[PDB]
């Protein structure tokens, strides 16, 4: 699975590179929308079957490491980036950026990862029209098939 | 994976890759068996024990399989048993691991460890009927055999 | 120790011996001969004969650093004790070359604790040398760097070993390249720096005269690099799987053993510098 | 060239093998290497990136 | 200026590879020519007319040398391979000393199994159909950037030189192979040239190496598409307009 | 499918279990070939998950 | 040793198994099994049309110029037709059998089309990751 | 001194053994297995009872 | 080749430093605990290096 | 268990022989066995499947189907 | 050339490995989740083996 992880990562690359349109870029917030209230923002142990439970889990430690650690690094590269800059300036060591600007990068760069990983989170959820967690994940592909006017798994 | 008639010439193909074959810095096992080669490889099945009962003609050996781990001592005299679990399906090679003689360098052994449904079909179709070719050797009898004796 | 397991060799060989010419049938499984017997009585002074080996080659480094460092050598009475306690417990561990032969769970479970067990003086003869070159006057020469590459090189020796002593490893090991591996970096390393640290530590003793230090280093370099470059990748063809006693091998060892060659002669290439060393040695013929 | 003998040796049977269609076609998958020696007037000639010497004379 | 100038040129580049994608799948878009017999033996492409066979699907019967291919490198989703490039023969005679073909690019093969002697398979030197687009191998050609070199008499190479490439097969119609490079497609994928799947594979690469180029695949130019030259363009114009402010305060020195 | 059609006998054949290089690199080099009589005699599904049989007294 | 590891990976779970009618075959198995029908085609859903004679003779090979020679009740067993016990018993388990082959039916009616885009990366849909 | 010669000797016989596995083939005695094996006992023995202990003992 | 099935379980190259297969049971068990004991050993070494 | 991909070999030959023995069984299980000898191989159905999807098809195609059987009636009465 | 060379250098190239080779993992496969794993670099070559 290490060389199907590298071909999903420079899909998602490619396409954010490419760009989206205004189907692909609604399909897109459903998905993320679904994953935040399903995952990201939810205790996966409060769901019913261990399967689900595990599956989810799952999707969300992928999402965190894809997401959450990624945004970290680059708002903490950028951080680091302004704290040299007014290091320099003030000849000194300087602390408020770090914080501030840390968030600030975390916050700019969370959405543009959520938008080049949304499909693989909202695809890891297919845990089965069985459990809930996969009903509503199938509901949401069947809103997304229809506003792109194609089929997916 | 189809069995295709030959318009070159066998016998040519054979000779040239015997005397000037193409060989790299890193090539594998797998496409380098020079030393490695024998005939009438054993076949088990997988997951499942085996009771290996090992001995000598007229002097200690080593029956070693690296891929599997195991090294079990041949020594004359002896019926040493041994338990043998392969979990997976796959094809082990070996090299004898005591010195012996001439031959101690060249003597290979080929183990495959296959899903008991291939294992089974071998042995019905190879080694059945063999265990009566001593007496009852012919096609009608191996069909007769394969159709009264089925798993 | 030698005079405890001679008798031993000596009877087996001689057994040996009858049976060759006079046909005993002492090992000849047919009529009452144990095969098995003659392996136990060989190795039960086997394993003693490399203790026998080993243990003097301690004893150059326990002299030449105090006396290099001007500091008293580190729980000598410690140091004593430990290489005692190898010695007269090693007569219990001579079936480790015998895991596989077949011999009962009972004696292999003995065998294997015992060994194990062995590697705490090994620590303790360790860490007394390695507190011997703290808080004195040191004296850097050519017998305290051999000293030194006779410490590095019996670190990973005595590893090894303890690594074989792991019975599912030793069952992959057995008859392998990795064997070869540990007990060259053994004796090859540990017991010749020693030996050559000795000899550079008596050499106005010996000789009469000093020794060349410009060959000295050239000799000490040539010698551990030589080593480390033979005996290192025959680990990686013990891991790989190559038995012992082969002289023609599947082809894809054929870069560690190029390797192993090349070691071999920069080994070489460390005795002709020795040599060398001695003769610019009586060359020079200073006091 | 053919010495000591041609069981042993076998330079024309190997030269004629490479230059038939058979061996034609090998050299075409390239599983087998070209031609190292060419066979002169009554001589054996290895190329120069054979990296071999010339065999000795027969006298 | 300096960067400004830039900007616009990326931008005017961008434009025109926009033009150029539009128009190569609109020549794709047409059904596939199947050359077979004479025509096969002696295709219709030169560079005389090479144009008019630019980027079209073309069905050619062959038998390909994988023995003296060339590996151009290539990074195809973070694999620094190769792409194999075969001389592709069309015909030949009895003897088989003069002959006369193509070159062939039958896709994306990884650097591991590059060699022909890592590979747990005999290539087969039969005739076999192809169905490939015509191209001219411009990204090819251009690639390696600066010091890039190449040895054809130790056949390694850096960058697509047509020229070198057609010494080293050989083939007796120097002109024709040097006029363009056929490249294997598959005619069943989407002719989209913002698909993002570039060779005809799966996630798990089931299928056997070389993959074969796709339509979408062949129509991507990588590092050069317009979507990446206008952010390269934006860039250079959001650099310049710092810089031109910064030296008109300067300037200004109110 | 542990078994290759042939074009000569219009037949199924099989051989026993050879090594990768044999497979490969002596592939037009083959015998021992023996027509493929099936998994099954009335062509039923061998396909399951042995254990271990109940010891002998 | 206790902590030797350093680290257990809990987080992996049992891989989920994603077969079209697995539950219907496994169903369909567990109910011919507590039939007690000695045969071992009665497995595939379709025996009763894959073998025609196992319910009125029980030949199912044409035994010519070959042997026949039984030596107990487990030598032919494909040989023997199905009694009225095993007949009812086998007539106990139709419901599942019934759904087996509608699952089975359904799955054959579905077929690739160019409308699906998400055919190359429906690992991460198959839950391969974790 | 004799310690010098018969380590000499040792060194030797390494020698011969690292140049038999160089690489496959048997390029230093070209199929002599007897040979070999002789050589390497011979090794051993020189190298344990007539080197470290003439040169300790 | 089993068929399709490759059964091969060595693909060591020229220069394999690690165990020859791992699809073993055994062998990986090895593998990992080799692994671990050498990670067991962070203060030893820093220490030897301070001294 | 490591098992290498590769898709339906369409050989013509092999095609051939896997749709006689198609034809074969389809013939004996119109009837229920009710011949001298039972031709049929059960196991030859799954790869005919398997490895000729174009002709699996065309037997599923109701007009291809009809075709089919009316040649095979034809040269069966021939 | 003691400690953070030979601490770190395994870890690194067995990183790269994956990050660039696939952990030399062997395509052509079939249903990853039937197919054996092919396990990243673990025997260190740093330490004498
Ligand atoms: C000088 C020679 C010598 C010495 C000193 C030793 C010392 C030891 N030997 Fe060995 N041995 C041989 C020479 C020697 N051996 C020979 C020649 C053979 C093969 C004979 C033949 O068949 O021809 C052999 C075979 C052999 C085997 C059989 C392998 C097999 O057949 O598969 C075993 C099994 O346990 C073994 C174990 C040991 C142990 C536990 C020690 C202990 O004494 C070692 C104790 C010391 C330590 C354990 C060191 C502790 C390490 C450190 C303090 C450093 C730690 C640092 C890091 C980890 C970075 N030896
Ligand atoms: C003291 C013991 C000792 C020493 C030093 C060595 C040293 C070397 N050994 Fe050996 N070896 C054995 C004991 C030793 N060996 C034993 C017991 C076996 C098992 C045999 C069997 O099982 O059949 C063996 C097996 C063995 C094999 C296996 C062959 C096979 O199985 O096919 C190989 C392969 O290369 C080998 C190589 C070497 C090399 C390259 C050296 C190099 O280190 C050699 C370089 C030279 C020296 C290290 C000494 C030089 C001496 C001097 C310069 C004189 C010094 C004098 C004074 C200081 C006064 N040895
Ligand atoms: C009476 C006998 C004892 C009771 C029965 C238990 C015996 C069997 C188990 C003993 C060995 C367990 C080893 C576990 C693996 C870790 C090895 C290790 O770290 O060694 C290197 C270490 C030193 O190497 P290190 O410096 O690399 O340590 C790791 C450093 N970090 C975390 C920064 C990476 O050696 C030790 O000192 C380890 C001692 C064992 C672990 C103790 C941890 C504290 C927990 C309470 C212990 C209480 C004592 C009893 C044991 C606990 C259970 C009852
Ligand atoms: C008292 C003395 C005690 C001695 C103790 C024994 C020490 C033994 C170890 C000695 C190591 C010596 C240094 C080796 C450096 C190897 C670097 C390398 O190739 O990368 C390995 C590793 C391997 O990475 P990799 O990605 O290639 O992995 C290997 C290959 N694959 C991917 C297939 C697994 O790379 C790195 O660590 C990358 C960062 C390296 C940064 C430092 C580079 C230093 C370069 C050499 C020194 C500078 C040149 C001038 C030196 C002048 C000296 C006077
Ligand atoms: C965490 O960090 C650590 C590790 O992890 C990386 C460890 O592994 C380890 C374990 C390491 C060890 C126990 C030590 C391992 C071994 C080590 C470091 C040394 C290895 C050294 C080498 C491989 C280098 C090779 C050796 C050589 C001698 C090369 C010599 C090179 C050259 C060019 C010389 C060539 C010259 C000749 C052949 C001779 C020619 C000249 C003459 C004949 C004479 C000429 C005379 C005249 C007059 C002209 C440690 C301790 C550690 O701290
Ligand atoms: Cu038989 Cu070594
Ligand atoms: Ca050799
Ligand atoms: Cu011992
Ligand atoms: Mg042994």
């Amino acid at each position: 699975s290490c060389t199907t992880r590298r071909f999903i990562d420079e899909k998602e690359k490619l396409e954010y590179s490419r760009g989206y349109n205004q189907q692909e870029l609604e399909a897109s917030k459903l998905r993320k929308d679904f994953v935040k209230k399903y995952i990201v923002d939810f205790d996966t142990t409060l769901y019913k079957t261990q399967v689900e439970r595990d599956w989810a889990y799952i999707a969300k430690r992928e999402y965190r490491y894809e997401v959450q650690l990624k945004s970290i690094g680059y708002g903490g590269a950028l951080a680091n980036a302004v704290l040299l800059w007014r290091i320099y300036a003030n000849k000194k060591m300087v602390f408020w950026p770090i914080p501030i600007v840390g968030a600030l990068g975390y916050l700019y760069f969370q959405p543009v990862f959520f938008q080049k990983s949304n499909k693989r989170f909202f695809d890891m959820c297919n845990v089965g029209e069985e459990y809930y967690l996969g009903r509503e994940r199938n509901k949401i592909l069947r809103e997304c098939n229809k506003i792109l006017n194609v089929e997916d798994f | 994976k189809l069995l295709k008639q030959s318009i070159y010439d066998q016998t040519t193909q054979y000779k040239l890759i015997k005397k000037n074959k193409k060989r790299g810095e890193l090539i594998p096992v797998t496409l380098a068996r020079r030393i490695l080669r024998t005939k009438k490889t054993l076949v088990l099945p997988a997951h499942v024990n085996i009771t290996l009962i090992t001995n000598s003609y007229d002097i200690v050996h080593s029956w070693f399989i690296p891929g599997l781990g195991i090294k079990l001592d041949c020594v004359p005299g002896r019926s040493t048993h041994h338990t043998f679990f392969i979990d997976n399906v796959g094809f082990y090679y070996g090299q004898c691991a005591e010195i012996c003689g001439r031959y101690h360098h060249h003597m290979p052994i080929r183990v495959c460890a296959l899903p008991f449904e291939h294992f089974l079909l071998w042995w019905n179709t190879f080694g059945l009927p063999k265990m009566l070719n001593t007496v009852s050797r012919k096609r009608f009898e191996t069909h007769y055999e394969l159709r009264k004796y089925s798993w | 120790m030698l005079a405890t397991i001679t008798p031993v060799l000596g009877a087996a060989v001689i057994m040996m011996a009858f049976d060759r010419h006079w046909q005993t049938t002492f090992f000849e499984y047919a009529y009452g001969g144990d095969p098995i017997l003659s392996q136990h009585l060989f190795w039960f002074f086997g394993h003693p004969e490399v203790y026998v080996l080993i243990i003097p080659t301690f004893g150059f480094i326990n002299m030449i650093v105090p006396h290099n460092n001007t500091r008293r050598v580190a729980s000598k009475h410690h140091m004593i004790w430990a290489i005692y306690v190898m010695a007269y417990m090693g007569y219990l561990v001579w079936g480790h070359h015998m895991y596989l032969v077949g011999l009962d769970h009972r004696s292999r479970t003995m065998y294997s604790t015992i060994t194990i067990m062995i590697s705490m003086p090994a620590t303790i003869k360790v860490v007394n040398w390695t507190l011997s070159l703290v808080n004195g006057a040191l004296k850097i020469d050519l017998p305290f760097l051999f000293s030194m590459s006779f410490l590095l090189l019996f670190l990973v020796a005595g590893f090894t070993g303890m690594w074989l002593s792991h019975v599912s490893l030793n069952v992959s090991m057995h008859d392998t390249f990795y064997v070869v591996a540990h007990f060259h970096i053994m004796l090859s390393g540990a017991a010749m720096t020693g030996i050559f640290s000795g000899i550079y530590y008596y050499f106005n003793a010996l000789f009469g005269v000093k020794y060349s230090r410009m060959f000295g280093y050239m000799h000490l370099i040539y010698y551990s690099g030589g080593q480390w470059v033979a005996f290192v990748p025959l680990f990686y063809l013990g891991f790989s799987g190559m038995p012992r006693r082969i002289h023609d091998y599947p082809v894809v060892f054929m870069g560690w053993h190029s390797m192993s060659t090349t070691g071999h002669f920069i080994t070489l290439v460390g005795i002709i510098f020795f040599f060398l060393m001695m003769f610019d040695s009586h060359i020079e013929r200073r006091a | 060239l053919d010495y000591p003998d041609t069981d042993d040796t076998d330079d024309t049977e190997t030269f004629k093998d490479y230059k038939s269609f058979t061996g034609r076609r090998m050299v075409d998958t390239g599983i087998v290497d070209p031609l190292w020696y060419d066979i002169r007037e009554g001589k054996k000639v290895y190329y120069d990136w054979a990296g071999v010497n010339q065999p000795m004379e027969d006298i | 200026i300096g960067t400004l100038l830039y900007g616009a040129n990326q931008s005017s580049k961008a434009r025109e590879n926009k033009v150029a994608t539009e128009t190569r799948k609109e020549r794709m878009a047409k059904p596939t020519i199947q050359l077979t017999g004479a025509d096969s033996q002696n295709p219709p492409f030169t560079e005389k007319n090479i144009n008019d066979w630019l980027y079209k699907t073309v069905s050619i019967t062959g038998r390909p040398i994988h023995g003296k291919g060339m590996m151009i490198p290539a990074k195809s989703y973070g694999l620094h391979g190769f792409e194999y490039l075969v001389p592709f023969v069309t015909k030949e005679n009895e003897d088989g000393s003069v002959q006369e073909g193509l070159i062939l690019n039958l896709g994306f093969i990884p650097r591991e199994y590059a060699p022909i002697w890592a590979r747990a398979r005999v290539e087969n030197v039969e005739e076999q159909t192809f169905t490939c687009v015509v191209t001219d191998g411009k990204h090819l050609s251009e690639q390696g950037g600066l010091f890039a070199s190449n040895k054809p008499c130790e056949n390694q190479w850096e960058y697509a030189d047509l020229d070198q490439l057609a010494k080293h097969t050989g083939f007796v119609n120097q002109e024709q192979v040097r006029s363009c490079i056929l490249e294997h497609v598959n005619t069943e994928t989407p002719n989209d040239e913002r698909d993002c799947r570039h060779i005809d594979i799966c996630s798990d690469y089931k299928e056997d190496y070389p993959y074969k180029f796709t339509r979408s695949g062949v129509l991507q130019q990588p590092g050069q598409m317009y979507w990446d030259l206008n952010k390269s363009a934006s860039y250079y114009s959001l650099l310049g307009l710092g810089c031109s402010v910064f030296s008109a305060l300067l300037f200004l020195a109110k | 499918k542990c078994f290759f059609f042939d074009h000569g006998l219009k037949k199924y054949q099989m051989f026993e279990p050879e090594d990768m290089y044999t497979v490969v690199f002596e592939g037009w080099a083959l015998d021992d070939l023996i027509t493929f009589p099936g998994f099954t005699p009335t062509g039923r599904t061998n396909s399951y998950q042995i254990g271990l049989s109940p010891r002998q007294r | 040793a206790l902590f030797f590891m350093a680290n257990t990976a809990i987080s992996v779970p049992s891989v989920l198994d994603t077969s079209p009618c697995m539950k219907q075959m496994l169903a369909y198995e567990d109910c011919v099994l507590d039939a007690n029908v000695p045969q071992q085609e009665v497995i595939h859903p379709q025996w009763p049309t894959i073998w025609p004679r196992l319910l009125t003779d029980g030949k199912l090979l044409e035994f010519d110029k070959v042997p026949f020679h039984p030596e107990n009740i487990y030598n032919y067993t494909y040989m023997r037709p199905l009694t009225k016990k095993n007949k009812q018993y086998l007539y106990e388990c139709e419901e599942e059998r019934f759904v087996f082959k509608a699952c089975l039916r359904k799955v054959i009616s579905l077929k690739k089309t160019d409308k699906h885009t998400s055919w190359d990366t429906a690992e991460v849909a198959n839950l391969q990751l974790t | 001194y004799f310690s010098m010669v018969t380590g000499l000797s040792g060194a030797a016989l390494a020698t011969m053994i690292r140049l038999e596995l160089a690489h496959p083939g048997s390029p230093f005695f070209k199929g002599d297995s007897l040979r070999y094996l002789q050589v390497v006992t011979a090794h051993g023995l020189i190298m344990v009872f007539f080197v470290v202990v003439p040169i300790l003992f | 080749m089993w068929g399709n099935l490759w059964t091969e379980a060595s693909y060591q190259l020229n220069f394999n430093i690690g165990f020859s297969s791992l699809r073993s049971d055994v062998l990986i068990h090895l593998a990992q605990w080799q692994y671990w004991w050498w990670f067991w050993f962070a203060l030893i070494w820093s220490f030897y290096y301070f001294i | 268990m490591e098992v290498k991909y590769r898709g339906p070999s369409d050989d013509k030959l092999e095609c051939e022989f896997l749709e006689n023995n198609l034809l074969s069984c389809l013939r004996e299980k119109s009837v229920q066995d009710n011949v001298a000898k039972m031709t049929c191989r059960p196991e030859f159905l799954v790869w005919f499947f398997l490895e000729c999807p174009t002709k699996a098809a065309v037997y599923h195609d109701p007009k291809g189907l009809r075709n089919i059987f009316i040649q095979d009636k034809i040269k069966q009465k021939g | 050339i003691v400690l953070t060379w030979g601490w770190s250098s395994f870890q690194i190239g067995g990183y790269n490995y994956e990050r660039f080779d696939d952990n030399g993992e062997r395509r052509n496969t079939l249903y990853w989740k039937l197919s054996p794993v092919e396990f990243p670099q673990s025997k260190l070559w740093n330490r004498p083996s």
